[PDB]
């Protein structure tokens, strides 16, 4: 069909960097419809640029689109944290009902190291009348995204009951949020005493531990 | 000032159907192309259709036949008719405006904040909200953290708030994650100054309107 490859699926770079995607067609796109769009998370896309290079209103000067036919390139000459976001290109092949858009570029940010603050929350009493309980780690404004959060109960390594969630990009200082959930069912959380959270991340010297004593 | 409205986006049965609405404010947009662009979740842009300034419409060679869009200029207002519905159909469904001045050229300049179409056959599920209190040693330290945990809910999404609004700094409300029930559950943080506490009331709202689920719970620590 059309075939619309977008490169890379992602990429990181270090604010005031120059980062370049590119798009290219199968289909040559009709007289030049090309377009991209930012969409950061949550939010819909914005256009950014249309006809390949010309820049709609409000756009900062270091954005900038060229190429032609089959290939073409979006340029961001000095990356800035606000600029975290997925970037899409669309084209137009004179058939209208051909409209197509690439897969997209994951744009993220690369900064120091920043350690964790982390915290830890015992279940609630209100969810222990309901037969379960969800103890909840959290791990706030840290960089790089990979972090190691493992559930110690009474020092037994847990393995297969926890889920962990991480933020967006932040994108005043590029950092990242995780939170890291063990749920058990009562009886099972009655049934010890030392819940501990232990967190390891490169801004760390020596892994950080988080606990509480079940009811004390 | 300007901006576009979707809605009639919720939960639907596999072979349901649906009609989104687009309603702009701030402009005349009688003039204007409107087009319908979805998003499966953590997928990409999809393109469906557009409805031109005359009643003209184009759809993309997939949709023309389960989708049909119409307009209806005395009211402002651009339609979606959704049919026979997939669970392949479940997105985010967004309206957009074609760049004034073109047509078949795909520059789409004003959207819409988006709508969230879920095509499943379960039911929807209303969320337990449990608070996530700070520690008691919450004094000193390096300022203290707090939240609430939603749990047990169907389908997304669900809004978090801090104190009706008045929070917002250093808030962080987590994607949801799915748990071996088939249940979304996330939790919102909020770091605020250990002085803060006791003196300063802290209420996380949430809301799910799916389930029409609407809980404030009040974090305390003990």
């Amino acid at each position: 069909d059309i075939q619309m490859t977008q490169s890379p699926s992602s990429v990181s770079a270090s604010v005031g960097d120059r980062v370049t995607i590119t798009c290219q067609s199968s289909p040559s796109v009709w007289s030049n419809f090309l377009s991209w769009y930012q969409q950061k998370p949550g939010k819909a896309p914005k256009l950014l640029i249309y006809e390949a290079s010309k820049l709609t209103s409000g756009v900062p000067s270091r954005f900038s689109g060229s190429g032609s036919g089959t290939d073409f390139t979006l340029t961001i000459s000095s990356l800035q944290p606000e600029d975290f976001a997925t970037y899409y290109c669309g084209g137009g092949y004179s058939s209208i009902s051909d409209t197509t858009f690439g897969g997209g570029t994951k744009v993220e940010i690369k900064r120091t190291v920043a350690a964790p603050s982390v915290f830890i929350f015992p279940p609630s009493d209100e969810q222990l009348k309901s037969g379960t309980a969800s103890v909840v780690c959290l791990l706030n404004n840290f960089y790089p995204r990979e972090a190691k959060v493992q559930w110690k109960v009474d020092n037994a390594l847990q393995s297969g009951n926890s889920q962990e969630s991480v933020t967006e990009q932040d994108s005043k200082d590029s950092t990242y949020s995780l939170s890291s959930t063990l749920t058990l069912s009562k009886a099972d959380y009655e049934k010890h005493k030392v819940y501990a959270c232990e967190v390891t991340h490169q801004g760390l010297s020596s892994p950080v531990t988080k606990s509480f004593n079940r009811g004390e | 000032e300007v901006q576009l409205l979707e809605s009639g986006g919720g939960l639907v049965q596999p072979g349901g159907s649906l009609r989104l609405s687009c309603a702009v404010s701030g402009i005349d947009l009688s003039n204007y192309a409107i087009n319908w662009v979805r998003q499966a979740p953590g997928k990409g842009l999809e393109w469906i259709g557009i409805i031109w300034a005359s009643g003209t419409t184009f759809y993309a060679t997939w949709a023309k036949g389960r989708f049909t869009i119409s307009r209806d200029n005395s009211k402002n207002t651009v339609y979606l008719q959704m049919n026979s519905l997939r669970a392949e159909d479940t997105a985010v469904y967004y309206c957009a405006r074609t760049v004034p001045g073109y047509s078949t050229a795909p520059y789409f300049d004003l959207w819409g904040q988006g709508t969230l179409v879920t095509v499943s056959s379960a039911s929807t599920k209303g969320p337990s909200v449990f608070p996530l209190a700070p520690s008691s040693k919450s004094t000193s330290g390096g300022t203290a953290a707090l939240g609430c945990l939603v749990k047990d809910y169907f389908p997304e999404p669900v809004t978090v708030s801090w104190n009706s609004g008045a929070l917002t700094s250093g808030v962080h409300t987590f994607p949801a994650v799915l748990q071996s029930s088939g249940l979304y559950s996330l939790s919102s943080v909020v770091t605020v100054p250990s002085s803060s506490l006791g003196t300063q009331t802290y209420i996380c709202n949430v809301n799910h309107k799916p389930s029409n689920t609407k809980v404030d719970k009040k974090v305390e620590p003990k």
